[PDB]
């Protein structure tokens, strides 16, 4: 019934950098998956959105294929593996939950984040 | 579109103040709105829906409404507990992109 | 789907006196298919002769 | 393109059209590949089409 991060440390700018957190807690099958990603000092910018079962993705614009996203339901772990790091690209990532079968309405709480820096 | 937000929101303890998101059209008098407040050092914490009901159970010290393409919530009974930064989240639906934008960045005082 | 009342016959017949005459007039224009028709019983020559 | 091998309208046209945004209905995260539409034909387009 809650959602736990991974550990991470600063990596080499142009690199890939690995980022999951786990998934437990109520049926898996009917609850979309969000992420957001939130920078220091300013407000958070929305990264994706995600249906388990099949797979389903959908990303921004100023993230549209320069981002990459994998999911999976017996193991439930979900992972990006970022590419093409800038001193942009140097903030905190966190995964949710939302209402299930719909990408409108309330967040449901998130983890506690991923810090990554270049 | 960008979603304007005052830098800072000043008070003082024990008295009611409005802060409040202006947006364009087709953002904010088209879809909902949704106030968040981040407290230093935890997580991020839902505090309202749709301003019309409190989601779980909050004092109703705190009120929300909309008014044309801008949103507001009116606080009072300020404590030195909630100093905190406040955002807004709404459904963009603008051209070449229709993420979950967010606003600017105020500083509560 | 389309079911509506038939045409005016005559009850059975014969391969002689033919005295009933059937013409109509098909077209198809702007996706309308329009069907235009006329009935002429009791014609009394039998060798062809319209 | 569009009115070119599906739908243009006739000519002279009489009556209207209503349109509005549908992204809440018809639209998923996974993708709708359900709505289909048409690229060659060997001629051009004239009112009805279906
Ligand atoms: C109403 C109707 O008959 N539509 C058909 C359409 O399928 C076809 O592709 C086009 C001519 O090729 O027009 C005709």
């Amino acid at each position: 019934v809650q959602l736990v991060q991974s550990g991470a440390e600063v990596k080499k700018p142009g690199a890939s950098v690995k980022v999951s957190c786990k998934a437990s807690g109520y049926t898996f099958s009917s609850y979309y998956i969000h992420w957001v990603r939130q920078a220091p000092g300013q407000g958070p910018e929305w990264m994706a959105i995600i249906n388990p079962g099949d797979g389903g993705a959908s990303y921004a614009q100023k993230f549209q294929g320069r981002v990459t996203l994998t999911r999976d339901t017996s193991t439930s772990t979900l992972y990006m593996e970022l590419s093409s790091l800038r001193s942009e690209d140097t903030a905190v990532y966190y995964c949710a939950r939302a209402e299930g079968s719909s990408w409108l309405g309330w967040f449901d709480p998130w983890g506690q984040g991923t810090l990554v820096t270049v | 579109s960008v979603l304007t937000q005052p830098p800072s929101a000043s008070g003082t303890p024990g008295q009611r103040v409005t802060i409040s998101c202006s947006g364009s059209s087709s953002n904010i008098g088209s879809n909902y709105v949704y106030w968040y407040q981040q407290l230093p050092g935890t997580a991020p914490k839902l505090l309202i829906y749709r301003n019309n009901q409190r989601p779980s159970g909050v004092p109703d010290r705190f009120s929300g409404s909309r008014s044309g393409t801008s949103a507001s919530l009116a606080i009072s009974g300020l404590r030195s507990e909630d100093e905190a930064d406040y955002y807004c989240a709404a459904w963009d639906d603008g051209l070449s992109g229709s993420g979950w934008v967010f606003g600017g960045g105020t500083k509560l005082t | 789907e389309y079911v509506s009342q038939p045409f005016l016959m005559d009850l059975e017949g014969k391969q002689g006196n033919f005295k009933n005459l059937r013409e109509f007039v098909f077209k198809n224009i702007d996706g309308y298919f329009k069907i235009y028709s006329k009935h002429t019983p009791i014609i009394v020559r039998e060798p062809e002769d319209l | 393109n569009i009115a070119d091998y599906n739908y243009k309208l006739p000519d002279d046209f009489t009556g209207c059209v209503i349109a509005w945004n549908s992204n809440k209905l018809d639209s998923k995260v996974s993708g709708n590949y359900n709505y289909l539409y048409r690229l060659f034909r060997k001629s051009n387009l004239k009112p009805f089409e279906r």
